[PDB]
């Protein structure tokens, strides 16, 4: 009883006290603090605790650490049951080996079997090059259950350390990647190759860092300052997500008022229509408590993703921001908010879309990087969507953004429209241009004719005869009617046709 | 010019409100749909630590009916009473005799508190939370390389400063026109203008020098 | 009766007969020339042939053209039903209204239920100004039409000509968009606009020819020298594909012999390392009679992908190229083979993999770009595969690479490896500095240590010690092993859990 | 946002104050006060109130009333949403056009998707005869969502005035 | 040098092999399954039109029994008879009376024959199709610039060519290695070498200046 006690304390050594002093000397917790801090007090169970590598090559059988660098289990956050995995850095620099991916399959099926959150932490430095191809095989293994658990059980990647090889391909697969700044980073290939090949002298963070993957490759969904702060997110974002693909969204008591009025959006727009405007804040007026967790907010930001709450419960909104971009959809965005809106749908989460977009970016950067099938990717995860879409239309919707943007027309369920919407092909000018081309040459009937255009067709009353939005709702509404369409849309039942699964362009 | 730290009977007053607004969402949080079991069947920890911009208050919270009661280290408690529900910008109640009003601003992990000339970034853990937190380095900004580019193609509309003038943090220096859409450029750091690069009504490019601090 | 004909003759006609010498003037087919040319003779039943707009904006009223500007209707390719619209030129441009959005719908909508492919011939310009917002109504419901078709019917979309504005997102999600050279382009922001925006100057052909999208912006999975070529080479891929998810692959009678052996084959990896090969000659040989339908052949030449057939039934293939880039996988690459895997596998047609990759392609451009997310798609697509998959090592497998390109431990059925095959982690030289850093400085022995490492672990028994590859096979019977492997596989049996639909990364 | 308003009090005045007070002075109820009565207090919302039929025969462009005869929306009775539409015996009698039938095929559609009672109320004169095959069209649409409905939620019919022809 | 138009009998066997060829083609092709009815149920066109590079054979085939027989304009028939199958290189049989062998390499909607010293594209299509196949417009090679670019950044190793001589295409012109595999460049056109720019052993980024024609 006491030998198993002082093998318990042992085991929760991991590489020795100097390696965990190195590690707190970074400014980083240990894989077991990680997990203390993420769950429940006292609701961690850990498994494969004892596990040990059997190789025998280069002399790792001469060391033996229990665990083989990784702690798994499950427990609960805010009472709710979740498996996890933690990456010990101190054990073989967290490699991955035969032992450490078999004790990562094993929880992994657990949590497939249990239909429960999977949160994955990652402090490593690739696979055990000592081990050859098991540590391969092993990874394999792993990439098989991410593939086979995606759209059934949330998936959550913690980057708090080093990453690189075949160690990214597993959070690349998970549904969220949020990372530590200044002490993560990640990279299929590492600095030395990247020199010894395309004679570049780059570091880690220069290759891989936190800013690299939130602003620029689109790899994370988030970036904190420290280890604490992202796991106490990471605790935030868990209480907004379903625990898999049936049960629902959680719901929680909602100190809001599902009535209120907000005078204030009456004046968000401005007079001006050059003039732009925080689409965040209408975000966090219509949101309960203005409580948003935003996703991917330093990439694209000419497009806003996030979770917010309406009546206590998890609504995902898309919006256009016209403070960036003048709110345009280019690849980026576009790519962005179509993941955003499959994972939302893939978990019964419903919708809400905030339209102010003037068309998609010009250029030969766009139409070379691939911009129609970028397009394509945000206009088919809308068009695939079975849970609730609700649109309201602020400024601007132009043409073939109008249609991509959650339109009636690719199954949005209600279609709000803001008195200063305008719904039309394209602008005034350019439309009296392509129209009356034949007379260019005059400066007062284009002018007139331009007018004449402005006041007949730039309005969201052109489409509201044709049935295309459902009711023009005043702006001190939103909330409200948001509100009230997603209470009355709780009880939709769609589906598509039968399918191993859809071609969706990548 | 910088906002003071809070001192002495305003600063318990903070810890005792953050404590109270951090009690109150713990309660809500407890109730979540879909737990494994009855949360009924778990625990509160009655020992709190709160931070307030690197001061640290044990306490512990015990509710008091509808009112909670903080109690410190030094024996000293103080009942809070207030009817603020969260999104609300002021928190208005009474803590322990005196009645007073706190601004409260959303933040990462906790509040940020105003409340008689005084500023604080409000944090409440458990003791262990507060023992990993205290872990954590703290991070220092490095700045900005004392000129203003342009982010975006596009051109001048209007710039409302001139060279040698003092911009604080935050101020207005350039409008930039693109895609029939006005951007409006805001200084990072603080300083005199040194000069003026970009003048109204130029088509600027991608990363034009506008102006250096 | 001579009525009916003559309204029929002037239906015919389109747009007049100085519109159709135009379009033969450029050296183009009309819409009913390249129906007439993909179809058996006589077997075109058209639909909707006398529709007219409704429209009354802009003196529209004085000008109905019967068709309004698309033929649509249903025939047989080869004896198998289809279904076909193709937008003519000369009739408003060819340009989207109600009406012609209303015929499209029309077809989709019994190709959807009669479970046959559909076919779109794109020769137009956008969308008509004059109809206003109707125009982008009866796009979204094309667009949602076509994402409802995707993944139960092949659709293939043929650029003939001109295609702007929100007409380019309708071929973006069908499986396959061909083009002819120098007559057709494709791009959401044209020339003007461009240059009223960006200041930038580029032509239609600059901006989104033929060229641009075979190899520059993966639009396009290939391109024609004109429009008999085209659809010729549309029906031959018709004769490949099947007619929808259920029916499987079309069979057709072989000349070739499945137990034939290629000694040529035996002499095929160079000895030296450093020396390239062509693995289409590997794929040529391996196929039946040499017939390969490449599918973006211009794009991407670092991997091939396209069909061939075994036992004269359509097969997909995937190979490492070494002639370009040696072979290594990047982020066009891997979206390249991740959408072909992913169409494959959505009709049940089996893939062969041909493995030789030395890893990844390093570098920021590759990092910055999102080279995990992009890497992890193909890695999603053959994880997610439940066709038959037999994958044939021939040189190299290193790293996560070889994870990645269909390895046993993703769920491949069988793992063939050549004699010349060497799975590893890494490269001998790498590996023994890794795991000898400490006397990396004495020349001779880290060469003892390397050619110790060349001898035990760069070869195909590592992994055949493990399990990991079924059986090393002799390089003159890889036919007769891939033919004997399917025709066992063809009875092939395995689902993913049940979801609305995976996450995989966009 | 008065401009708002404004147009949305023209569009409840329906086919204008003199067809009302007729109404009223046979004994029945309009249309907006049939469902103001039918649903809870004030969970009713419209759809399509503003919209127009599209017609240029016989002189039918030069008169253009919102809501094309037939008022549309959900609410709740006794605290369940049902979905309903109402034609409105002012405007062009009620009669069935391409615009009409569109809108009752989007609250039936809509009706279908939720799984919620749909209520129908009849005070029309049949199909529009200016409306051509346009009409008919919209009432087969209108037949087969019925049909499709049918066994899978509640259907309730109320005639509250004539109802003639298909 | 170049390789000569078919013309007389040689153009005769070889229009009478490719129509046989593509017969065959035809006949197996038809015999797809998942047809909407059944394929017996259907006529084959007699008149077919063989085009061999740019000159036109009005021919019509039919089988007979085992053997394929091919009429012509001018009334001569020439009886096929061969072995071959869909991939053999080589065409073995007799046309006629005289007993030929032609290379078969297969393109894009047709097949490449040579035979007796003539190479010749051939194309078969129908009345209409060739009809509509007249219609598309003859386009012309663009050429190629006088400098050979490096098309990955790499090292050179091997240069073959030396200043003034005179190469053709399909000619080695210099090998660059490249992440530890070798890559051949091939000429593109012809001309005197005027100027090396790099040798052997010098490092290339992108796009570098190699050959000048
Ligand atoms: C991930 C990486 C950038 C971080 O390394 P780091 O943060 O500087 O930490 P270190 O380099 O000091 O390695 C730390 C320890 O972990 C061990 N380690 C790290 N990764 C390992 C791996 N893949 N296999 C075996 N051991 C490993 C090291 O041996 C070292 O042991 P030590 O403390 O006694 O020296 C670097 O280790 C790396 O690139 N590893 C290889 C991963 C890879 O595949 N990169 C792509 C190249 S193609
Ligand atoms: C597609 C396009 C590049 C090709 O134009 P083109 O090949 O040079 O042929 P044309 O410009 O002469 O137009 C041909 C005819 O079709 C008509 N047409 C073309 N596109 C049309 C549209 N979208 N709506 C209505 N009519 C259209 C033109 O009026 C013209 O009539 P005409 O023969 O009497 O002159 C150009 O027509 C175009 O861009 N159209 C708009 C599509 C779009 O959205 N582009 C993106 C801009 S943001
Ligand atoms: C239903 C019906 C018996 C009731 O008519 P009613 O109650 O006496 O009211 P009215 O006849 O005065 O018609 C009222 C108004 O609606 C209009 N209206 C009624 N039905 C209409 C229709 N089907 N199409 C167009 N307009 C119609 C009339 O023009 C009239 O306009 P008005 O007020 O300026 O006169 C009669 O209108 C009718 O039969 N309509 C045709 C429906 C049908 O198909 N019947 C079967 C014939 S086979
Ligand atoms: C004035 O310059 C009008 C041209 C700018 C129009 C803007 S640019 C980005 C949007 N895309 C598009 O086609 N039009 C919008
Ligand atoms: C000699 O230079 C060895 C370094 C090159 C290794 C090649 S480069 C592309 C492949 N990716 C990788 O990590 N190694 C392979």
């Amino acid at each position: 009883l006491e030998k198993l006690e002082e093998r318990r304390a042992q085991a929760r050594l991991g590489g020795g006290e100097k390696r965990l002093e190195a590690q707190h000397k970074r400014g980083k917790l240990t894989a077991r603090e990680r997990i203390e801090l993420l769950l429940d007090h006292g609701s961690f169970e850990e498994f494969d605790m004892f596990v040990q590598h059997r190789s025998t090559d280069f002399g790792m059988e001469k060391q033996k650490i229990p665990g083989d660098g990784v702690v798994t289990g499950w427990g609960t956050v805010n009472g709710r049951t979740v498996f996890l995995f933690s990456k010990d850095f101190t054990v073989f620099g967290g490699s991955n080996s035969e032992a450490h991916a078999a004790k990562i399959v094993k929880v992994q099926d657990m949590a497939l079997k249990m239909r429960a959150p999977i949160i994955g932490i990652f402090d490593a430095g690739g696979a055990r090059i000592q081990e050859g191809v098991a540590a391969l095989g092993g990874h394999g293994e792993v990439f098989r259950r991410n593939v086979a658990a995606s759209g059934v059980i949330p998936q959550i990647s913690v980057i708090m350390g080093p990453c690189a090889g075949g160690d990214v391909y597993s959070p690349a697969m998970t549904d969220f990647i949020f990372m530590v700044r200044d002490t993560s980073y990640m990279f299929v290939t590492g600095p030395d190759v990247v020199k010894t090949v395309t004679n570049e002298v780059v570091t880690a963070e220069e290759l891989g860092g936190a800013k690299v993957h939130t602003s620029k490759s689109s790899i994370a969904d988030g970036s904190f300052e420290n280890d604490v702060e992202a796991i106490l997110q990471i605790r935030r974002l868990l209480d907004f997500l379903p625990a898999n693909n049936i049960e629902g969204v959680p719901e929680i008591e909602s100190f809001d008022d599902v009535n209120r009025l907000d005078k204030s959006l009456d004046t968000l727009i401005p007079d001006n229509p050059n003039k732009p405007y925080d689409m965040g804040e209408l975000i966090r007026r219509v949101v309960d408590e203005g409580d948003f967790f935003e996703i991917q907010a330093a990439y694209a930001r000419n497009i806003i993703t996030g979770f917010g709450r309406v009546e206590g419960r998890t609504v995902g909104f898309v919006a256009n921001q016209p403070l960036v971009l003048a709110g345009v959809l280019d690849s980026d965005a576009s790519r962005k908010a179509a993941r955003f809106v499959r994972f939302c749908n893939a978990f019964s989460i419903p919708i809400v879309t905030f339209v102010d977009v003037p068309g998609f970016l010009p250029g030969t950067a766009q139409e070379y990087g691939g911009l129609i099938k970028h397009g394509a990717k945000l206009l088919f995860a809308y068009s695939q969507a079975t849970v609730p879409l609700v649109t309201i239309i602020t400024r601007k919707a132009f043409g073939g953004a109008y249609i991509v943007m959650a339109s009636k027309h690719v199954g949005a369920d209600l279609n709000y429209a803001w008195p200063t919407a305008q719904i039309a092909v394209m602008g005034a000018k350019g439309a009296v241009e392509i129209i009356f081309r034949a007379e260019i040459g005059d400066a007062d009937k284009v002018a007139e004719r331009t007018k004449e255009y402005e006041d007949r067709f730039l309005s969201p009353f052109v489409a509201a005869e044709r049935g295309y939005i459902d009711e023009v709702i005043m702006p001190h509404s939103t909330r409200k009617r948001i509100a009230r369409a997603l209470g009355m849309l709780r009880t939709k039942e769609m589906e598509q046709p039968r399918k191993k699964h859809d071609n969706i362009p990548l | 010019f910088i906002a003071p730290e809070p001192e002495g009977p305003v600063a318990h007053r903070l810890a005792a409100v953050a404590a109270a607004i951090d009690h109150k969402l713990n309660i809500r949080k407890r109730g979540i749909s879909g737990q494994m079991r009855d949360p009924s069947l778990l625990t509160f920890q009655r020992e709190r630590v709160v931070v307030l911009s690197g001061q640290r208050f044990n306490v512990t919270v015990d509710p008091d009916g509808d009112d909670l009661l903080v109690t410190f280290d030094d024996g000293t408690t103080a009942p809070v009473r207030s009817a603020w529900r969260p999104g609300a910008p002021v928190w208005s109640g009474t803590v322990g005799d005196q009645s007073v009003a706190i601004q409260v601003r959303p933040l990462l992990n906790g509040v940020f508190l105003q409340h008689a000339g005084a500023a604080a970034e409000a944090r409440v853990f458990t003791r262990r939370e507060a023992e990993l937190a205290d872990l954590m380095p703290v991070k220092e900004n490095a700045g900005s390389g004392k000129q203003l580019l342009c982010p975006m193609p596009g051109l001048v509309k209007q710039i409302m400063v001139s060279e040698g003038q003092e911009v604080k943090n935050g101020e207005p220096l350039a409008i930039v026109e693109a895609m029939k859409m006005e951007n409006v450029l805001r200084a990072e750091r603080d300083g005199t203008i040194s000069k003026i690069a970009a003048k109204e009504g130029d088509s600027l490019a991608v990363d034009a020098v506008i102006l250096e601090f």
